[PDB]
């Protein structure tokens, strides 16, 4: 089957959130 | 973190989506001269969570921890 886990840790998903912000962007 | 020493960069990012404010201990701030105020929430393990005190969704986690 499809996998699409890498072992959520904190660490990882939940603390690597940087692209998904509007980092002085006008839209 | 025994130490402020280990926590010297401040925070200029948000975690993925809200941690929960009940496995929460203690908070305190990154360094106050960094461009932007930011307060660390202390989890059972220490980790590494940043979010702006300047919210007031965030200011009731930061509640919690103070009064009683």
């Amino acid at each position: 089957m499809d996998y699409q886990v890498s072992s959520p840790i904190y660490d990882i998903n939940y603390y690597t959130s940087e692209p998904a912000q509007k980092i002085n962007v006008k839209q | 973190s025994p130490y402020s020493s280990d926590t010297t960069s401040c925070c200029f990012a948000y975690i993925a989506r809200p941690l929960p404010r009940a496995h929460i201990k203690e908070y305190f701030y990154t360094s106050g001269k960094c461009s932007n105020p930011a307060v660390v929430f202390v989890t059972r393990k220490n980790r590494q969570v940043c979010a702006n005190p300047e919210k007031k969704w965030v200011r009731e986690y930061i509640n919690s921890l103070s009064m009683s």
